[PDB]
RNA sequence: UCAGGGAACUGAAACAUCUCAGUACCUGAAGGAGAAGAAAGAGAAUUCGAUUCCGUUAGUAGCGGCGAGCGAACCCGGAU
RNA sequence: GAAACGAUGACUGAAUCCGCGCGGACCACCGCGCAAGGCUAAAUACUCCCAGUGACCGAUAGCGCAUAGUACCGUGAGGG
RNA sequence: UGUUAUGGCGUGCCUAUUGAAGCAUGAGCCGGCGACUUAGACCUGACGUGCGAGCUUAAGUUGAAAAACGGAGGCGGAGC
RNA sequence: AACCGAACCUGGAGAUAGCUAGUUCUCCCCGAAAUGUAUUGAGGUACAGCCUCGGAUGUUGACCAUGUCCUGUAGAGCAC
RNA sequence: GUAGGGGAGCGUUCAGUCCGCGGAGAAGCCAUACCGGAAGGAGUGGUGGAGCCGACUGAAGUGCGGAUGCCGGCAUGAGU
RNA sequence: CUUGACUGCGAGACUGACACGUCGAGCAGGGAGGAAACUCGGGCUUAGUGAACCGGUGGUACCGUGUGGAAGGGCCAUCG
């Protein structure tokens, strides 16, 4: 919704979904070095079908 | 009822918890919002014929340091 | 990960004037005063770091 | 003749009615029949829990003026300043930039307010200029 | 008391005479049941996963020792 | 129409901020209409030039248990 | 909230033209403006009421009513 | 065509259900009333039509048995 | 003021109702599901799985045989 | 073949055209052995007394056995 | 003997509705051990854990509302 522009919905040029790795973002790290630079770009085309109507009109 | 303008008119009550903080706390939270009243005090003035009224404090200290369509 | 009273620690780190955190769980049991290894900063890399603070 | 005056062939279709139907009784059996509170999306179902913040900005955009457009076709008319509405830039809002797509060599002098490297690489080894606003 | 029947996963991803590409995961194993072979390598995890192309060679000693390999197809 | 006062059910699938909503209702003053007005202003061109109204900007800037949700103004096109 | 500015309830309480308010903490530049006095049709809203029309009804419809807020219910508000 | 005698066959309807002739709901009978709608310059898709790398107007103006004008703006056109 | 663990009337107000009941004109073609995971979730909902329509692809489907490997049940056995 | 999806259509009000019919009598109502693959549609006969089919197109408050559904009317319990 | 309990990355697969999760050859900056082939991006593997949000802390210099700065925000770590 409104809410999610900024954070990561965010639509491709293939009309495809930006959603890549939360694995630890914040809190609670201290485990290896690449789980670290284990975030991500990514995605899936499940919950990306209805995922752009939350961001519809502004893409 | 004042002198000059009016009266009451008053605001609503705010409350909150995490109070105070780090300055750069993690958040301040609500608890309060309720309606609020205000008033005012009265004393004995008259112009152009004897009157006793209302003074605003304002409009006291007005009437004191000068007479503006008033006196004492 | 979870931390409160108890024996060991997570250490934060740096080094000689390169600019890195390792952020290790290091431990008061054994031995800990010297926190001291080699890991590499920014651009130089190579360098010892003191996580002792 | 109005009369004479035929159908679409298919523009439409009926409405439809859920009258009748002879073993119609329509949605689901219990649970959302009723309600107007279906709501596909919401925070609860995987879409907050995701992490991401970065910041909102979006600030000046330019016109996306194609070379193959420029070059090619019409008479290079030297572009410049006032015809270029004409041309199809049209934005307003906006000042207008230069890139390059297609290839063909050519004398061209076009006033815009950016182009990009291989654009100024491209337009003047064909010969030509590429205005900027001081 | 009682919990956890446990979901796992193991079992030998691509059998015997397999065609395989690099980097497919060949066995999924706990211990060394099956040992890497010509072409082969074991994860840490003991997980078997191929280094190049090819053909997928299954090795029976007798067990207690077998062999996962990796010989070219082309 | 303006003004003094001002809910709750409801939504948030529970509920305190929040939303419902300055909605309902009470009250006060006035007319055929009201309100509003002649920049200590919008605004970033050293432009615009009283107010209201419609379009549009735009679900855009933004607001928010950054949740449910709420949501402008300048420019520009007009009626006058 | 980094919360500017308008707005007042309580304490306070400056300048006046080599001056003052603003420009979203604040500072300097740089602009925009000159508050503490008032009135001001028009374009906007509404339909007790009159006129005209309608891919509006036509007697279980259409307003409650082909007239009745009557009969009838209630102490009453009210319902009808 | 109507009525009939005899023979064979033959567990109302609906709903709710793992399962209904059900000794589970509903309903005296017949009229008549009675339930998937409407809205927004919204979002997405299918079919059809006009122009087609172009495609369109909104408020409003003007004629109004009749409709034209109105390019503010919107959508393609470049992405990361 | 003839039903008071908060009177009555009008109103917000078509309050909400994951609950129950009902949802009418015909024929034709297909054709399910009550499983898995998460859920202040357990008669509720999101995703998947299974149904249909349309497009694209175009045997990849299905069974059955041959080849090739993987498994430790039945049986058995007593070598831990 | 149940939810569900897809296809063709029937009937009803209104509207625009088209064709027409009606006091030697319209719609409506009544009966009826005919027509059509179904929704349904005609033929004639009886009622009626002022209006109305057919075709094409468009718009719907458009199709009832159920909802302890609504207004009405009339049954059963009974000459109790 | 040492700080590979590395930094910038991931060919390709296991697994899950999703979100997670898992293994991994190999390119580079670079390191440590070995004479050398070569090994090393924690530990024989399998448990030793927790999304978002709001915030504390070090580093980088993108945003920063007339302009130059700052407040605040952003990104890479990271603590709760
Ligand atoms: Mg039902
Ligand atoms: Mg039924
Ligand atoms: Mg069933
Ligand atoms: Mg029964
Ligand atoms: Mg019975
Ligand atoms: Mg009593
Ligand atoms: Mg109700
Ligand atoms: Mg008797
Ligand atoms: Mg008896
Ligand atoms: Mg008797």
């Amino acid at each position: 919704t409104h809410k999610m522009a900024k954070r990561r919905i965010k639509i491709t040029g293939t009309g495809k979904v930006m959603a890549f790795k939360s694995g630890k973002r914040h809190q609670n790290t201290g485990k290896s070095g690449d789980e670290i630079r284990g975030k991500g770009k990514g995605f899936v085309l499940a919950k990306a079908e209805w995922a752009r109507m939350k961001l519809m009109l502004p893409r | 009822t004042g002198k000059k303008n009016l009266v009451v008119n008053s605001v609503i009550r705010r409350g909150k918890a995490r109070a105070d903080g780090g300055v750069g706390r993690k958040t301040t939270g609500i608890t309060k919002r309720v309606q609020r009243a205000n008033l005012h005090k009265k004393a004995i003035r008259e112009n152009g014929q004897v009157k006793t009224v209302w003074l605003s404090a304002n409009a006291l200290r007005t009437l004191s340091k000068g007479p503006y369509k008033g006196i004492e | 990960a979870k931390d409160g009273p108890r024996i060991i620690v997570k250490m934060e780190s740096s080094a000689g004037t390169g600019f890195y955190y390792t952020t290790t769980k290091n431990r008061r049991n054994t031995q800990a005063k010297l926190e001291l290894k080699k890991y590499d900063p920014v651009a130089k890399k190579h360098v010892v770091f003191r996580e002792k603070k | 003749g109005s009369r004479k005056d035929r159908k679409r062939v298919g523009r439409g279709p009926g409405g439809t009615d859920k009258t009748a139907g002879r073993g119609h009784k329509g949605q689901k059996s219990r649970s959302g029949a009723g309600k107007g509170a279906f709501f596909e999306g919401g925070r609860s179902r995987l879409i907050a829990r995701l992490p991401k913040r970065g910041f909102n900005n979006v600030g000046t955009t330019y016109e996306v003026v194609k070379l193959s457009q420029l070059q090619d076709l019409e008479d290079t008319t030297f572009d410049r300043d006032t015809l270029e509405a004409y041309r199809l830039v049209r934005r307003k809002n906006r000042p207008v930039k230069l890139l390059a797509s297609g290839e063909i060599s050519r004398a061209v002098t076009v006033h815009v307010d950016a182009a990009s490297a291989a654009a100024i690489k491209a337009v003047e080894a064909a010969g030509g200029r590429v205005v900027l606003p001081e | 008391n009682g919990r956890d029947s446990n979901p796992k996963y193991l079992g030998v991803k691509k059998f015997g005479g397999e065609v395989v590409k690099a980097g497919n995961i060949l066995v999924r194993q706990r211990g060394t049941k099956f040992k890497a072979g010509q072409g082969v390598g074991m994860g840490r995890d003991h997980t078997l996963f191929a280094l190049s192309d090819g053909k997928v060679v299954f090795i029976n000693k007798g067990k207690g020792a077998r062999f996962i390999s990796i010989e070219a197809a082309q």
